[PDB]
């Protein structure tokens, strides 16, 4: 498996616009449609992004067309990103795979913001990097994701990921 | 059901 079923772990999956847990009108896989407080807002960029009128539900070939966007932003963001971009170039693509996973969570300034997560990750400290990485807030506010990821890290392997809605 | 979650 790979980044892109590893986040569908990670993100749910709407094919009706929703409120994410900070109140964001969303769709799709964590595809955030606008922060406005106003749903015909969130329905007008989802118009928008999709070419029809929508009326807020999507089909599960359009909820697969914006993540993949949003996937190849991630990775952009990575490429582009002085701090992130040498970590990701060092790493294998399961670990790779790990490090998109935290952009798309979080975006790239947040990741480069973990300066000495990622140079152990660069020298390839993998059991110091996941220590270091469960100290985080990140770790305390979305732990079941952040152990999965870190796991990913530590082990260069997809083990950690090997109801409520319908 | 046909909408997603998990909620
Ligand atoms: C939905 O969750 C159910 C309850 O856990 C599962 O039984 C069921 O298999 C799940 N369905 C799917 O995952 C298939 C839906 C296809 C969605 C693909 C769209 C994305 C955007 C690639
Ligand atoms: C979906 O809900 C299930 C059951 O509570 C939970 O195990 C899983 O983590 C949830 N997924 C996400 C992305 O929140
Ligand atoms: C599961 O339940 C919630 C009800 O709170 C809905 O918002 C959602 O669309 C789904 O039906």
């Amino acid at each position: 498996m790979n980044i892109f079923e590893m986040l569908r772990i990670d993100e749910g999956l709407r094919l009706k616009i929703y409120k994410d847990t900070e109140g964001y009108y969303t769709i799709g896989i964590g595809h955030l449609l606008t922060k406005s407080p106003s749903l015909n807002a969130a329905k007008s960029e989802l118009d928008k992004a999709i070419g029809r009128n929508t009326n807020g539900v999507i089909t599960k070939d359009e909820a697969e067309k914006l993540f993949n966007q949003d996937v190849d932003a991630a990775v952009r963001g990575i490429l582009r990103n002085a701090k992130l971009k040498p970590v990701y170039d060092s790493l294998d693509a399961v670990r790779r795979a790990a490090l998109i996973n935290m952009v798309f969570q979080m975006g790239e300034t947040g990741v480069a913001g973990f300066t000495n997560s990622l140079r152990m990750l660069q020298q390839k400290r993998w059991d110091e990097a996941a220590v270091n990485l469960a100290k985080s807030r990140w770790y305390n506010q979305t732990p079941n994701r952040a152990k999965r990821v870190i796991t990913t890290f530590r082990t260069g392997t997809w083990d950690a990921y090997k109801x409520a809605x319908x | 059901x046909y909408x997603x979650x998990y909620x």
